[PDB]
RNA sequence: AGGACCGAACCGACUAAUGUUGAAAAAUUAGCGGAUGACUUGUGGCUGGGGGUGAAAGGCCAAUCAAACCGGGAGAUAGCU
RNA sequence: CACAGGUGGUCAGGUAGAGAAUACCAAGGCGCUUGAGAGAACUCGGGUGAAGGAACUAGGCAAAAUGGUGCCGUAACUUC
RNA sequence: AAUUCCUUGUCGGGUAAGUUCCGACCUGCACGAAUGGCGUAAUGAUGGCCAGGCUGUCUCCACCCGAGACUCAGUGAAAUU
RNA sequence: GAUGUCGGCUCAUCACAUCCUGGGGCUGAAGUAGGUCCCAAGGGUAUGGCUGUUCGCCAUUUAAAGUGGUACGCGAGCUGGGUUUAGAACGUCGUGAGACAGUUCGGUCCCUAUCUGCCGUGGGCGCUGGAGAACUGAGGGGGGCUGCUCCUAGUACGAGAGGACCGGAGUGGACGCAUCACUGGUGUUCGGGUUGUCAUGCCAAUGGCACUGCCCGGUAGCUAAAUGCGGAAGAGAUAAGUGCUGAAAGCAUCUAAGCACGAAACUUGCCCCGAGAUGAGUUCUCCCUGACCCUUUAAGGGUCCUGAAGGAACGUUGAAGACGACGACGUUGAUAGGCCGGGUGUGUAAGCGCAGCGAUGCGUUGAGCUAACCGGUACUAAUGAACCGUGAGGCUUAACCU
């Protein structure tokens, strides 16, 4: 639990910046396509956070090709490269799953101004 | 499995074991000592000292929660005025479980649980 | 996560629009057929001029799901529902020529590389 | 489901060779009042280990 | 090769650069102490007795105490002990720490398995449940039949029942060796191991390949 | 207006689980049908055993009705156990 | 049997409600005459359930589901 | 066919696959006109079949809340032998 | 004076006349793929459509979808669709009551386990003075399946098409065990939102009830769908089979003597139990060093004094548990509760101030609250004591030593 946690903080990533349920976020994320090795980007809503030290994670939900892709990311994984938010967004709830039943103009998440 | 578990069900339901230990707290803060079973003197400390806990801090919102978990305003009132003060210094174990006999009509295991610095003046009045 | 009775959409213009699972292929009691897996198929649902008809008993691989997929650093990738490609019986070669949503790089395998290449997206 | 055949007097015996109780072996005097009492019991009069601690 | 006696941790996971997460059992592995040597001459096998952690003294017996004494070792929370292979020798007194592990490839992990209880057949043999609907009295989880009939007109040995499930000596093979550094007393192996955190771990060099 | 419709009381009893040395010698719980009518119910009356009554199932006639119950012929008879 | 059964009539408060349904209450009456612990299998009665969705089974048995008011709108067939 | 033995008749439809179902044929073992024949809107806790929704019915079972089971105290059965 | 019938479900267990996988002889065996026989029972050996079906036909799998015995295994284990009750109808038969081994619609499945058996788990005594551990390993149980791709090699083989043996690498299906770090489910003990109503005098704030009233989330734990690991290699002796040397029988001959091979079966090797293994084993350590009386005088009975090691008891308890057991702790103390700090979850409390006629919004504020979690902390409770267990341990012989 002391042994644990010491091997645990010396793992963790330092520059997370903070984010929130209801942002829209921009996840680079380092891929081997084919014979190359390069950042993929991945934008969406951050619909859940898991805060968990070590094992924190986050959910992203976008629309692809008129259908939901939901990405799980392990936050202090080396394949997570970057994270920065490109909107904030205003909601009451930590996590957003009411967003999976619905669509387009249903779907929109207001500006936190503040 | 029961593994890593606390809370005793006491062959109740939720809401009947809350309401039966709002009264427990109640008739402690009040009497200063009651006699009941061993394991319900033992799950009455988890709701009567973090009761003495929150009145160690007088605010209009502590009173009320303490209102929300006893729902007696005379027993919020020793709480604050009284037991709070009281127990200012004191680290938790505002109580204490003294073992006495077993109950003529069912053989029941019974305690004494009271306030670790009793006032035999409020207990009598 | 399919298994037989499991219905999927199609991510191709073979002009089937829905399939059910009548097989898991891969194993004696097989249960379940994930992203990269082929699977038996029975047409359901199908345009009025396209490579196949309502009816046809085929070949699909599974390219997204619900259940979606796990990477090594413990993320996961999930979609709203359940799409398969068709592909011809003896060949297992895909019938359509462009494919539709996104896939995953699961698919990245001398088999599958027209439908990594023909896919809008690659997760 | 029955019995096809009694059980014997000497069988109910048998059964019953793990049903005898077990004297209190733990009782001690309180060093006050002079009074016997179960360990980690308070005794009749309300003492516990030399105090007078329930007045009843 | 010999093994030695360790503490089961918890699990947590280590990061690669190729962005693989692996999972791990922290075992604590602290000095072991020789407390006895067994020869062919004294007891008609080749092995060491060690010792690990510390006991309270008002918790070490007298017949203890004496066997501790005569190896010049503190007390320990147990004993165990593990044969010699030829070529294989120690002495009263000597420390064994979990570098011994150190260009060990695999290890396997021996632990006292979580304790389930009384166990039905579901939980136990998996056994397939009958009927929840469909007329079905009283024979959910209910094992089914338990035998024939007047051939052989009885149960036999080794019959799928119901019973205590778990808390007893389990056995994972082969699990890679990620990490030893016995300055933190540490062994981190991949995957799960047997027990709840805080139990005795015998840990031994891959018997297999 | 209606042997009309939906739906409590009220009348009934289609399905399932429970219970089956029952809480109950026919029920309980969740659902179910009728619910101004050939409806339902109280009190009292009449029909009596090869007889009654029966929108008919040999149904019902005081907790086992192809011939009630009680007493009698009676110690029927029993080439059977 | 101090038995979850059966037994005709009368009375009809508040809020919500179409209501004598239903939920919460008033007046009034009760906690049902073994209790105390524990928190195994299994049985009973419930709540939630990933992915799939009748593949279950003699059979969708049981569950789950639908469920209100207003307005728009509503097919074959028909004895209208 | 509430009727057909042979029989899962044959042909068509529906299903990936249909001893059931629907449509058709007539070779009706053994339909047929108030022992009523053939239809028929509406009605039905009626029988067979299909679909949408729905789901622990199932793949395949997991967790949880309660009443028993288990332990202590009091009372205290049963069938059978 | 009752042995419940078909089929299904659940759970199986044996045989081998072997379905697959393994070994091998012959082939009308080029290769690939087959045919047939011998050896082999270690494991493995589909899901569906129709029907009460078993079977069968059909669809689609699979390495394969074996054949049989077990009261045509299995209803004091479940089902009740088929099939012998009572209702009813059709066809047929009968004057009729009725009948059908024709069809049709409907139609009560009881038993609290005494004994054997089996799965678990204790208590007792024994193992020769008693006690605490660690073991040795006789014996017993578990496990034992297999696809595909690649390399060898587009090689051997083949006119081509096709396409290997032997060996090696990888990745799966099914099955099994463990674990909860991850992905998730649950989480009536955490937080919030909300409908109806009742109360706390009222406002505001709260609480009760309505399935946790209805919901949205979710800690610890439990857990699969989650993610680790496993089947092996090797060794011994073999089966069928292949041979070497070799007479009987100048030759021949795997056999008579001698010798080499040979399989998923067998013995090991791997995992778990295991000295009640009464044949009760071994090693290490610990403890106990007083008299007396009596009789049928003996491994005799009793008394006084003694009471160890250890065990247990009591209490605080546990990822241990039905109880018992087992583990941790008991002040020279983190065993449990509380308490402190953190984390987590929820998602910006109350109060007050500002804006708006108001619903409500904004600020103080990522606020308040927060279980089973982590790191700490003697505040409360774990009492000085008691009970069981003794007091030097039989005879014989041998070997040392007196
Ligand atoms: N109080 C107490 N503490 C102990 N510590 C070890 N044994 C004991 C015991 O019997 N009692
Ligand atoms: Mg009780
Ligand atoms: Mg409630
Ligand atoms: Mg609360
Ligand atoms: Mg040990
Ligand atoms: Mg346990
Ligand atoms: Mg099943
Ligand atoms: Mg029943
Ligand atoms: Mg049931
Ligand atoms: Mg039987
Ligand atoms: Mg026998
Ligand atoms: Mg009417
Ligand atoms: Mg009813
Ligand atoms: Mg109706
Ligand atoms: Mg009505
Ligand atoms: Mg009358
Ligand atoms: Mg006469
Ligand atoms: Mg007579
Ligand atoms: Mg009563
Ligand atoms: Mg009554
Ligand atoms: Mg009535
Ligand atoms: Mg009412
Ligand atoms: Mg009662
Ligand atoms: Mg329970
Ligand atoms: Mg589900
Ligand atoms: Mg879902
Ligand atoms: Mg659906
Ligand atoms: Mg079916
Ligand atoms: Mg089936
Ligand atoms: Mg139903
Ligand atoms: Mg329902
Ligand atoms: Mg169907
Ligand atoms: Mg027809
Ligand atoms: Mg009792
Ligand atoms: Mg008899
Ligand atoms: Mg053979
Ligand atoms: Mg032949
Ligand atoms: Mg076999
Ligand atoms: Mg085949
Ligand atoms: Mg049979
Ligand atoms: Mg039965
Ligand atoms: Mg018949
Ligand atoms: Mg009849
Ligand atoms: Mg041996
Ligand atoms: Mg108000
Ligand atoms: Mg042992
Ligand atoms: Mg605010
Ligand atoms: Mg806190
Ligand atoms: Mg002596």
């Amino acid at each position: 639990s002391n042994i644990i946690k010491q091997l645990e903080q010396e793992q963790m990533k330092q520059d997370v910046p903070s984010f929130r349920p209801g942002d829209t976020v921009e996840v680079k994320v380092w891929v081997v396509e084919g014979s190359k090795k390069r950042l993929q980007a991945f934008e969406g809503v951050v619909i859940a956070i898991r805060n968990r030290g070590l094992h924190s994670a986050f959910t992203v939900r976008k629309i692809s090709n008129g259908e939901g892709v939901e990405r799980v990311f392990q936050t202090h994984s080396p394949v997570v490269d970057s994270i920065s938010v490109k909107r904030r967004g205003a909601v009451r709830k930590a996590k957003l799953y009411y967003l999976r039943e619905r669509t387009g103009k249903a779907a929109r998440i207001k500006e936190r101004l503040n | 499995m029961r593994h890593r578990k606390s809370g005793r069900q006491l062959n109740r339901n939720s809401s009947h074991r809350q309401a039966m230990f709002r009264n427990m707290a109640g008739s402690l803060v009040r009497h200063e000592i009651i006699k009941t079973t061993l394991p319900k003197a033992k799950e009455l400390r988890r709701v009567v000292e973090p009761l003495i806990t929150l009145a160690k801090t007088d605010s209009v919102a502590n009173r009320r929660l303490a209102f929300a978990r006893t729902r007696d305003n005379e027993i919020v009132a020793k709480l604050f005025n009284e037991l709070g003060p009281r127990f200012a210094s004191r680290a938790g174990g505002y109580t204490r479980i003294l073992k006495c006999g077993f109950r003529a009509g069912d053989n029941a295991p019974m305690a004494y649980i009271e306030l670790v610095d009793r006032s035999e003046k409020a207990e009598a009045a | 996560m399919i298994q037989e009775q499991t219905m999927l959409n199609v991510a191709d213009n073979s002009g089937a629009r829905r399939v059910m699972c009548i097989k898991v292929l891969g194993g004696s009691h097989r249960r379940y057929a994930g992203v990269g897996d082929i699977i038996k198929i029975t047409i359901k649902e199908a345009i009025p001029r396209g490579k196949v008809k309502k009816g046809d008993v085929l070949k699909a691989v599974v390219v997204r799901t619900k259940k979606g997929v796990r990477r090594p650093d413990g993320s996961v990738i999930r979609f709203d529902g359940n799409a398969c490609v068709l592909l011809n019986n003896n060949s297992e070669q895909p019938i359509g020529t462009r494919i539709f949503g996104p896939v995953t790089r699961e698919l990245r395998s001398e088999k599958f590389m027209k439908i990594i290449s023909l896919a809008p997206e690659v997760l | 489901a029955v019995q096809q055949n009694k059980p014997t007097r000497s069988k109910r015996g048998m059964r019953r060779s793990h049903d005898a109780l077990t004297a209190v072996t733990s009782l001690s005097v309180d060093k006050t009042s002079g009074e016997k009492h179960l360990r980690h019991h308070i005794t009749a009069d309300g003492y516990y280990r030399g105090r007078k601690v329930i007045a009843k | 090769m010999i093994g030695l006696v360790g503490k089961k941790v918890g699990m947590t996971r280590i990061f690669t650069e190729d962005g693989v997460s692996i999972p791990v059992t922290v075992i604590e592995v602290e000095a072991n102490r020789v407390t006895q040597v067994k020869d062919l001459a004294n007891d008609g096998y080749r092995a060491i007795q060690v010792t690990t952690g510390a006991k309270k003294a008002n918790r070490v017996t007298k017949p203890e105490a004496g066997h501790f004494a005569k190896a010049g070792v503190e007390a320990g929370r147990g004993l165990w002990e593990f044969r010699l292979a030829e070529g294989e020798e120690f002495t009263v007194g000597q420390s064994i720490s979990v570098e011994l592990f150190a260009d060990v490839k695999k290890v396997d992990v021996t632990g006292t398995s979580k304790g389930k209880g009384f166990a039905g057949t579901v939980k136990r043999w998996n056994f397939r449940t009958q009927d929840a609907t469909h007329g079905n009295s009283l024979s959910h989880r209910v094992p089914g039949s338990i035998g024939q009939n007047q051939t052989p007109g009885k149960v036999f040995k080794g019959k799928k029942m119901a019973g205590q499930m778990g808390n007893e000596r389990v056995t994972v093979q082969s699990l890679d060796v990620v990490r030893v550094d016995a300055e933190r007393n540490l062994l981190l192996v991949k995957g799960a191991v047997p027990g709840a955190t805080g139990s005795d771990l015998i840990v031994k060099p891959a018997v297999k390949a």
